[PDB]
């Protein structure tokens, strides 16, 4: 029996609990239970949180664990979405702040009053216990400290005996407020995963995935589930397992994820799906103010590819245009028509055929990336505001011309986003904070008022006629000449690193091997 | 009813219970007596680990009967 | 009214400036001036300082005026931004610098003369005013004694009357190229942004900013633009702001731990928003292309290759008073820490051999300590398929030793090539015993054995246990600092993580497509 | 025409200029007789401040007038 | 580069440092985000003390690394 | 510690100091950057003539405070 180490970033109980989990999934023990509500809760999470998990099936998944089989990179790709389906499990956070709160003043009244600082205060019981670890977890500058500040003013008004139950009755009459704002920073923390957590703390979604949590071999022998031993001994959590199944199902492939936790479990960076380092594609920016030839983006992509297809010829293969025709059937039987391109003057026919194809590929990768990005996430819309689409379409508001050129914003020109966007209080809007105007109505404007935004879903269809979709199918038509963030999708689909210089990036060239 | 918890500080716990009470709810008394939040604690009658939800008749927990409270650690 | 403080470093203008713009864009009564040609010379500076800023608009401007609320933080954002911005409205500096030197020896010749030291001239006149204030912010030591030295050594010529009109015209003569070089030490002053500023010396940017600078309450009721207003009490300029001020400062703590001299480097980026999503469009590159060992073209090595591109990007940094890199590149290397205004100078269509050399070397020794901390935390026991091991570059260098390919153990570009101990224990090794896709089964304990000694076990290899004081991998491994180590692109990733760079290869025939893009 | 400029020193200076002239150009002739840099320069006719850009003429300073002169503060 | 501490409740907090700075500069960014002062804070890798002047790279503490921090007198 | 120093024309320049550090210590400082001797330094804060002997900690000169140098 062998210690896995899971990464000590303080979600080591999710980490842990993430590898133990995935050899589980790959060693195929929980196959009966995947049809069960816990793991298709699991799955819908997963494809909720990797825009490019694209079949959503487990198929899928059992292929992303293998193929992401450093633990690190199971850690990266699972624990936020065990993360995120733990948080469907928890119940009542309103008395659990409250808990933490008395148990704070409880053990720290004269503490606090006599102006102490958080790291002199008592944090932990007489057992041992974390007094108030979602607390604690908030930032100093901005929560703690102020908090203190307050508590210190509120508790002039305290004329009783110190007593826990004093304390609770004290605050719930005279800190609603005060417990209302510590629910809303606590719960959107976007470094809750690093407060550290109990077992117990997970029961709610262990049990929906039908697992026991086994505590430094503490086992229930009346709990007779499959099991997921854990070492813990220094306020750390460390996976057991079997030296046979070690070897099998975990660290069989290379570390691939260079990624930070916060990056992971935020959701910033996405990975790139499964591969069955690649070819290259090499573009170089031009300015409207100063354009080379003045080709589109479509065009140099397209040529790129052509360039892969020939060279992957003379070494007797296909694959590059086997995956294109995989994205569009229309260009299957195009093999030999593409081979003999006169790269020095191409056919405009021919180019043109694949430019058509490349705007739709992308198209079709940019619209299942928004509808990704729309479903709710217990109101964080931050991956939406990050969307280039929804940054085109927000470009509007304020209306620089730079932002609206008809050629690279699908949204430059649609009147009916033009009205309901100059038809809004610009009062009721806090500066900085337009997002908090613009994201409502860009999901009405994409799913109507027939769905509320609470409800969307991965599967919820964009309502049509909508103005969004009307706009993004501009970029189907061949007056939009598209930007790197269009081919930054298609550099997705058709599994090429894209290279793009500046206008003015030198090259310098070594020997190699 | 009454019953007792006895931890490893030594202290004992005096609980007002029905046996109809889950352990959940026995849970939910002791962090209204201690500070104790529930889901660091494990509670322990005749050798096994009560689990939530199942009442106090259900272990034949009955008037002045004392079980172990034991940390669950977090990490 | 209420009074917000600016910090003093000696921007206090700028920062002052910086606070009640910031209220002013915030408050939304600027935003028909969005399209002005000078706010998008704003957002354009904005940009070029803060890597950051992704959708560069006004939107996002607002964006992190309103996160970055503290006033400290506007300063450290906006304050080098509008320094810069300011550097655009510079018309006059040759009639200035030439009136800062009559200044200088008009009111002090006499003491020039005599040996006066500087802290001894007289640098104020009969109305208070500052007489040479960008002459007086040059270093002493390097610049300013000097200086006195030089203007006494060409004073010997002046045999006219000690008259201003008289000292101005001389000076035109018999000055002119001391006035050039001290026009290069001010324009490149690395901290001009400390030296006094009064309002009207960023006038062309107000005007371009639609904006009048109000200074200790004394108006001019027929200018009706949008107003900052500034107090100033010893020689330290503040801002006055109206409902304004609590509406868009200080509602959130100060951020970024940021000293007023890195921000106007932009030593370290500024993060955005939570709301906003990075480009990585503009991430710092370096763009490489292989040339082969049958066909080297002009061969040149990895290192030299990495160091040129380096020496690029500082230079382009440099354009907008950035040096990130550069000061990255001290970072890493103590002993580059003097050579910014030599890089700056390398011509790159003949760059100067010797400090090509000197970078050269510096990044041999970057890539070596960061390929050693690789190998032994890649040599930390994980799995019994040792996953990170036998994907480690150095590892698969050392395993190249046993296929005997003569491609793949070349002296220039694998530092384990000729390894006589090496190659002894894996000459007394049965081959007929290994089977093909398992030669890992003995070269891993065999590595292991190299690095750590024959005494301790793969399975305890923590991050503590140290490598064999004698090991002979290490010592393979020191050739990486050797001249005719030409090196890989192997060694190039760590470098351009070293960095924090892009690394681009292109393969010798690899074709670049141009495109119009935003 | 030969006009003057007064200093809160009561110290005034004399400038022989033309009403074609900027205020610029005033500044410019006032720092070649007293040294002030233009940057450190106010200019008040009759209780308003003079700009850069307008000309003796659109302020209808004529021969003789008085020119106030004040330090812009340096901070 | 990422370095990770860890209080005695288990809650942890993430570190932006480099190889070469000195366990008195990590001290400092502690510092920082919890109000601990310097000489209160007790830094410990894989069961040694963490000594002030020496660098984060002298103990081999790479990126993703976890320390204990304790407090003290 | 930074610490800024300002002369009568504006002019700042930034000197690393701890609050341990007394006034001898920055007037020695300035005398290497603008090599005025510490006789004919005199330092001022918050309107307070500062007088080498006592720290900036008992003058109280924290993070990023500006200092007055006259003659």
């Amino acid at each position: 029996a062998k210690t896995i180490k899971a990464t000590g970033d303080g979600a080591c109980l999710f980490n842990a609990v993430s590898i133990g989990l995935s050899v589980e999934i790959l060693s195929g023990r929980l196959d009966s239970q995947l049809d069960t509500p816990g793991y298709q809760a699991l799955l819908d999470e997963f494809a909720k949180h990797h825009p490019q998990f694209n079949p959503k099936s487990w198929k899928t998944l059992k292929e992303w664990l293998a193929y992401y089989n450093d633990t690190r990179d199971i850690e990266l790709i699972l624990a936020p979405v065990l993360f995120n389906l733990n948080q469907k499990y928890q119940d009542h956070l309103d008395e659990e702040i409250l808990n933490e709160l008395t148990n704070l003043v409880w053990k720290n009244k004269a503490n606090i009053e006599n102006g102490q600082a958080w790291f002199q205060l008592q944090n932990t019981g007489d057992l041992g216990e974390a007094l108030f670890p979602k607390l604690e977890n908030l930032d100093l500058k901005k929560d703690r400290a102020p908090l203190l500040d307050k508590l210190r003013e509120i508790l002039k008004d305290y004329k009783l005996e110190l007593t826990r139950e004093n304390v609770k009755q004290f605050l719930t009459e005279k800190a609603k407020e005060l417990l209302s704002a510590l629910k809303k920073k606590i719960s959107s923390d976007p470094h809750a995963f690093q407060r550290g957590y109990s077992c117990d703390e997970l029961k709610g979604m262990t049990d929906a995935l039908a697992i026991s949590l086994v505590e430094n071999r503490e086992e229930d022998i009346t709990d007779n589930r499959i099991k997921i031993r854990l070492e813990n001994q220094e306020e750390h959590w460390n996976v057991l397992c079997n030296e046979e199944d070690s070897e099998r199902f975990l660290d069989s492939t290379p570390s691939r994820l260079k990624m930070t936790s916060l990056e992971a479990y935020r959701g910033d960076k996405q990975v790139s799906a499964p591969t069955s380092e690649e070819p290259g594609v090499f573009l170089r920016e031009r300015t409207i103010d100063n354009p080379g030839l003045g080709n589109c983006a479509f065009y140099a992509f397209a040529i790129g590819l052509v360039n892969i297809i020939q060279e992957e010829a003379k070494y007797n293969r296909r694959t590059m245009f086997d995956r294109w025709v995989g994205l569009d059937r229309s260009i299957s039987g195009q093999y030999d028509e593409i081979l003999k391109l006169n790269l020095e003057d191409p056919d405009k026919e021919l180019l043109d055929r694949l430019q058509s194809s490349l705007r739709i590929v992308t198209y079709q990768y940019q619209i299942r990336e928004l509808r990704n990005v729309c479903v709710f996430r217990n109101g964080n819309y931050n991956r939406l505001t990050g969307n280039s689409n929804f940054v085109n379409f927000a470009a509007l508001y304020y209306g620089d011309p730079l932002d609206t050129d008809s050629r690279f914003n699908p949204f430059a020109d649609s009147v009916p986003i033009l009205i309901k966007m100059a038809n809004i209080d610009r009062d009721s809007v806090h500066p900085g904070h337009e997002n908090d105007v613009l994201v409502p109505l860009f999901l009405d404007l994409l799913y109507g008022d027939t769905t509320n935004p609470a409800d969307i879903t991965l599967e919820t269809e964009p309502k049509s006629d909508s103005p969004i979709i009307t706009a993004m199918n501009n970029i189907t038509q061949d007056f939009f000449w598209g930007t790197h963030l269009d081919l930054n999708y298609l550099a997705e689909a058709f599994e090429v690193n894209l290279h793009v210089l500046r206008n003015n990036s030198p090259i310098q060239e070594f020997v190699d091997i | 009813m009454q019953i007792f918890v006895k931890t490893l500080t030594g202290k004992t716990i005096t609980l007002e219970v029905e046996p109809s009470d889950t352990i959940e709810n026995v849970k939910a008394k002791i962090q209204d007596k201690e500070g104790i939040p529930p889901d660091q604690q494990r509670l322990i009658f005749a050798g096994k680990q009560l689990e939530d939800g199942r009442t106090l008749s259900d272990y034949n927990i009955q008037k002045e009967s004392t079980l172990h409270l034991v940390l669950r650690l977090r990490g």
